[PDB]
């Protein structure tokens, strides 16, 4: 969660300029549960889960 | 009554329900009183809440071994018990058994 | 007697250069913010302890002095103990002054033995 | 390639150098000589504190170290094993293995001279037959030609008679704990019969 | 190794001196040689043993009690966590990449503190309570640590009073 | 924000300051528990805060347990959480309550942190999420 | 004549490295055999398990609390016995052949190892006498011979000590009425049992008259886990006296699943790689 | 005291071993 | 002497392909631990890398 | 000197039954470590072991 | 590094461009479940990789369907 963090939150629009961000995410096996994906939720506004 | 790993509400709701009902008293009229409270919070190292049922144990083995009584002795959640010693086999580097428990489970 | 060799959260080594402690025999720690006893677990080699604390390890420094006291923790026992409230060590936390002790009991002792059972249901 | 055989075999990584150190040793001759210089090492890490900051420190460089041990050590009668040992032990880092290889090297050389440290506890001063008569009691407790280096103790709760401390072994030849063997069988008979 | 033979080498054994007066001569000048390549010991300070991953193991450091805040020289706080018998692993407020091996550790004799108090009420302040809004430090406020001890068994009265959160839900 | 604080170790942020956040936060809070008013805090995903403490203590090389968490992971979360408390008259009465965030993963409150707050806390508030699209919002199960 | 042999023998010495979690490391003892029972000066036994090059592994049959950094161990001399024979029929003895009854030590015996290697191919036979256990279910329907091995495989109360103690007590029955060539001698072995439980169980076995034939093995559940791990061995061996003599002999081990729990609790404070369900392998 | 800090030996290597006889072997004349 | 900070950039001299090491962890005796950017096949001990 | 080869048999001398290692490793300091064909119960750490 | 192992493998299973001589290099790479567990390690990993799947059943295999492909 701190290697996600720290690359993730330099993502961000701010008082300069912006950056619209789109990140496809692998999930392994579809398990939405598994923890690299499960960390990566709370980084994002709109999360688009394509599902099987 | 052994309360390993209580919370600290529940057991000063325990306190004031024994005081209340009679069964534990107050003051000058303390020696009346039938039950002994052990009390080892979760707001305790792990440590403390895996000796707190050996406490509750020696207490009722003085009243049974020296006063010659049948003791009743409460260890509310041996389940606990079983979970403090798991953390204090945990801390000291002991590989853990089956689901996650210590291995002198 | 002794003094702190590591503090690992609530497991404490402790170093006595003379004559260790027995296993599950009590440690207190002289000079703490709170009474801070110790309970050993193992014998580390090289004359060294290894303790488990029964309450907070913050505040402990490398070299601070642990007595040993002989015995395993030692409770009050006893109808004095009766509509009191009592921690680990003994200690009363019903604040209500001492706790009136017909004994003190180490709170770690062998199961009855196979004599001194009854055969009865 | 040819060094000689070790007279004892040993532990692993600190008695393998001490090992190493008596072959080199005895194919040199100088056996007697480098226990003295390791003795005197000993007593030079117990002298100064810049010495055994080379030892302990872990922030000193590897060229510190090497080129300190090298400089001090160019003569006085070292010799080349002393002097390549300590440029070889500086060179690691493992100058702290001084301590645990010169114990193991003088277990090599008490074996090499088949002698043997032992301790004799008596209840009362030994006179010169009371001792002439222990040692030929006392060499049967050794499997050769070991000539054991008597040392003398004495305490008071044997009632006459003396144990032997090989630090290996004991042996309780003593009265005091002959009459606490006796009460015990006489004991465990009276319950039997 | 035994103990029992390594413990009687605290006395002196040697019978013979040709190597101890030799080099005791020698042994001060051939250190000041290199006394430019040492670094100043430290007792009570800490030199950075490694660091990585957001943990620094710290040689020295005779006097930290556990989870006291220690400081870089590069004004980075730590928190010795487990104090060791050789090194502290302690804990970094941050990044790494500012301390490298060989950094002086410095403890600041305070176990983790924070600001409280009625001016830290409607501040934005980050986990050590130092404030990230930007409009000022944070004054009418004392310190105070963060591992108090929770209230005791005797401490607590029933709770009683209802406190609602709005949501007819969790109200009901 | 006349009467709130906000403690905010973001995601950027090194994991002793997201394992150490909550305390601040409840020492924070305990000036008011114990000066006679009243606190109210939330912990907002206290399933990273144990997150955190676990990455400190595998770097710390300290002995996992399950999930890798440290054996010290139910103490870290209850003597936290112990100290919301109501304090009786003569300590002034003040009293602080606290709402910890647990994220759970499908529902799965058989997780290691999960039990552990659950067994710690008194009472849950389930928020399930086949009640959110159905309508009913907050998904209070 | 004791007075005219007694010669104090050259002991061999050993410290005690390290301590703790029921497994000692023990400086010395530089004669000592693998598995070799080593007693320590605080009373206590153990097995000299894992012969090290600098130390040796003994696991502590009994409390590991009385053992401390530094205590002398002394080896006895040979591997871990138990004293079998005649004399121990009547007798509650724990997982070393120690009695715990409190009738005096066994006389009438003899030490024997025990750990034995079973008999090979060419030593058995066929299983041809029946074994007669008194529950009709069994003896109808799962019929037992003499040289079988049977297990009483269940859940938590459903009748397996029953079944085992039908079988114990209609030997008594049968061996009234035989002759002495065809007796069952049997043993009972509790393993992490509870200590009331074997202490009912002793008074039902005399009572009913069954402990003239019954030797118990109790290594109850605060025993130490080396204690549960050999008590079943330890009555094998008890039972393998009448087996080695032309008698017959039944054994009881009662919950072998609470021997692989003791024994995955050594093995996992041996730091030893676990496996399926965190047993050894 | 001070000899006790060397009770231990802290070795950054396995196989010293070899480094040792790589430099007591050529000690001999 | 003069250890590279962490996250700084190291190139390595004599490879074929220019390999791009970034420093991860001082491990303690004068020594840092490098993640590659290419492949270490054909890396010899004792090769020297240049800091920058 | 002159250690067995790997999977080369060893012959316990002084034991209670033919006890035959059998090497499995070369453990580096002039040590084999074997797997024993028969019960290890009555080893002494001096034993002389022959090799076949 | 299991992940890498296989990338570096089936990555090169490439059609080469017109510049390079327009060669090709199919990848038919075969992995073994275990029950139809394809949420196994090595199984997701070559999964992630190649681009299409030829997912062959048990239940398929013996109801007559022979290639099994799911
Ligand atoms: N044949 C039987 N007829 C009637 N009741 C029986 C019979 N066998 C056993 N029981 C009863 O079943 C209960 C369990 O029996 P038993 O003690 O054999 O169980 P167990 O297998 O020992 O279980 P555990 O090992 O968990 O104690 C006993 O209390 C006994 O009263
Ligand atoms: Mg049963």
């Amino acid at each position: 969660a701190t290697d996600l963090g720290g690359l993730q939150e330099r993502i961000t629009t701010t008082t300069k300029g912006s950056i619209t961000s789109v990140q496809a995410v692998y999930v392994p096996a579809d398990d939405l549960t598994d923890p690299a994906p499960a960390t990566t939720f709370a980084h994002l506004d709109a999360t688009t889960v394509l599902s099987r | 009554f052994a309360g390993v790993g209580e919370r600290t509400r529940e057991g000063n709701d325990l306190y004031r329900e024994m005081i209340e009902s009679g069964v534990i008293k107050l003051g000058a009229e303390r020696g009346n009183s039938k039950c002994t409270l052990v009390y080892g919070q979760m707001n305790e190292p792990p440590g403390a809440r895996a000796r707190v049922a050996l406490t509750g144990l020696t207490v009722a083995e003085y009243f049974r071994d020296i006063e010659g009584q049948d003791v009743l002795l409460f260890v509310d959640n041996i389940f606990r018990f079983t979970q403090a010693n798991s953390e204090v086999s945990a801390l000291l580097g002991r590989i853990p058994s089956a689901v996650g428990y210590q291995p002198t489970l | 007697a002794g003094y702190v060799s590591q503090v690992i959260g609530p497991v404490v080594d402790v170093r006595f250069d003379g004559e260790l402690p027995s296993i599950l025999s009590s440690l207190e720690v002289e000079g703490h913010s709170v009474r801070l006893v110790l309970e050993v677990a193992q014998h580390m080699g090289d004359n060294t302890v290894r303790c488990i604390a029964m309450d907070s390890t913050d505040g402990l420094v490398r070299g601070q002095k642990v007595v040993d006291t002989g015995s395993p923790i030692k409770v009050p026992v006893g109808r004095g103990t009766l509509g009191r409230i009592m921690n680990v060590i003994g200690e009363p936390v019903d604040e209500q002054g001492p706790i009136d002790a017909a004994d003190i009991w180490s709170i770690h002792r062998e199961a009855p033995e196979f004599t001194e059972q009854s055969t009865e249901q | 390639l040819k060094l000689p055989t070790a007279p004892l075999q040993l532990s692993g990584t600190s008695a393998q150098i001490a090992t190493l150190l008596w072959q080199v040793a005895a194919k040199e001759n100088q056996l007697d000589k480098v226990q003295d210089e390791l003795y005197q090492f000993i007593e030079l890490f117990k002298q100064h504190s810049e010495l055994r900051r080379l030892a302990t420190d872990p922030f000193v460089p590897t060229l510190v170290r090497t080129k300190i041990i090298s400089s001090v050590l160019k003569d006085s009668g070292a010799s080349e094993i002393t002097k390549k040992l300590f440029e070889a032990l500086a060179d690691e880092g493992a100058l702290s293995a001084l301590l645990e290889v010169t114990v193991n090297y003088e277990e090599l050389m008490l074996a090499h001279k088949k002698e043997v440290y032992c301790t004799v506890i008596t209840a009362e001063p030994l006179d010169k037959l009371e001792r002439v008569e222990l040692t030929k009691k006392a060499e049967k407790f050794v499997d050769a030609g070991f000539k054991l280096v008597m040392q003398e103790k004495i305490d008071k709760k044997l009632l006459g008679g003396f144990v032997i401390e090989f630090s290996d072994r004991r042996v309780d030849m003593s009265t005091a704990k002959k009459v606490e063997e006796f009460n015990n069988f006489v004991n465990k008979l009276v319950l039997s019969i | 190794a035994d103990a029992k033979a390594l413990d009687e080498l605290r006395k002196p054994k040697f019978s013979s001196k040709y190597l101890i007066q030799h080099v005791s001569q020698k042994l001060i000048p051939a250190v000041k040689e290199w006394e430019k390549s040492y670094q100043p010991p430290v007792i009570h300070l800490g030199r950075v043993l490694s660091v990585g991953d957001g943990i620094a193991r710290v040689y020295g450091l005779k006097s930290v009690q556990a989870g006291e805040l220690v400081c870089f020289d590069s004004g980075v706080k730590g928190m010795a966590l487990n104090l060791q018998a050789d090194h502290v692993g302690v804990v970094v407020f941050g990044n790494d990449s500012v301390i490298h091996q060989g950094d002086l550790v410095y403890r600041t004799g305070q176990i983790v503190n924070v600001p409280i108090g009625p001016g830290t009420l409607g501040r934005v302040t980050d986990g050590l309570g130092q404030p990230i809004d930007g409009k000022g430090p944070l004054t009418n406020v004392r310190s105070s640590l963060v591992e108090v001890k929770a209230p005791g068994i005797i401490a607590r009265q029933s709770v009683r009073e209802p406190l609602f959160t709005g949501v007819k839900a969790v109200d009901a | 924000m006349r009467y709130t604080i906000m403690v905010s170790a973001t995601a950027s942020d090194a994991a002793p300051l997201q394992f150490l956040a909550p305390y601040s936060g409840c020492a924070m809070a305990e000036y008011f528990r114990d000066t006679g008013k009243h606190g109210l805090i939330i912990y907002d995903d206290l399933s990273k805060q144990s997150v955190a403490y676990r990455q400190m203590s595998l770097l710390l090389r300290r002995p996992p347990g399950r999930e890798a968490f440290p054996g010290d992971v139910f103490y870290l979360h209850s003597r936290l959480l112990e100290r919301a408390a109501k304090l009786s008259k003569e300590l002034g009465g003040g009293s602080l309550t606290a709402f910890p965030v647990i994220e759970t993963q499908a529902g799965d409150v058989s997780a290691y942190i999960a039990t552990n707050v659950i067994s710690i806390t008194d009472g849950q508030i389930f928020l399930e999420t086949e009640l959110f699209y159905k309508g009913i919002r907050p998904a209070l199960n | 004549e004791w007075e005219k042999s007694y010669q104090p023998p050259v002991i061999h010495l050993g410290r005690v490295l390290s301590v703790g979690d029921g497994i000692a490391r023990v400086y010395g003892l530089k004669s000592v055999q693998a598995g070799e029972l080593v007693c320590f000066d605080s009373g206590v036994k153990g097995m000299a398990l894992n012969l090290q090059a600098d130390h040796v592994g003994v696991v502590v049959f009994g409390n590991d609390s009385v053992i401390h950094q530094g205590d002398l161990v002394y080896r006895t001399g040979q591997i871990v016995n138990v004293p079998i024979g005649p004399g121990t029929l009547g007798r509650v003895t724990d997982g070393l052949g120690q009695p715990i009854d409190g009738k005096g030590p066994l006389t009438n015996v003899r030490s024997s190892l025990v750990e034995v290697k079973a008999p090979g191919i060419i030593a058995r036979q066929s299983v041809r006498e029946p074994l007669f256990t008194g529950v009709k279910a069994v003896d109808a329907l799962v019929p037992i011979g003499r040289g079988q091995r049977e297990l009483i495989i269940g859940d938590r109360q459903t009748g397996k000590t029953a079944v085992a103690i039908d079988a114990i007590i209609h030997q008594k029955n049968c061996n009234e009425q035989v002759p002495k060539a065809q007796r069952v001698y049997c043993v009972y072995v509790a393993v992490g049992q509870k200590r009331s439980t074997v202490a009912q169980l002793v008074k039902l076995f005399t009572q009913t008259g069954a402990m003239r034939y019954t030797i118990m093995v109790s290594a109850t559940a605060s025993d130490a886990a080396p204690l549960q791990f050999l008590a079943p061995y330890s009555g094998c061996a008890m039972a393998e006296y009448f087996r080695d003599t032309g008698k017959h002999g039944l054994i009881i081990y009662d919950d072998l699943s609470k021997q692989s729990v003791a024994y995955r609790q050594m093995s996992l404070l041996l730091r030893r790689p676990p496996g399926r369900e965190a047993f050894p392998g």
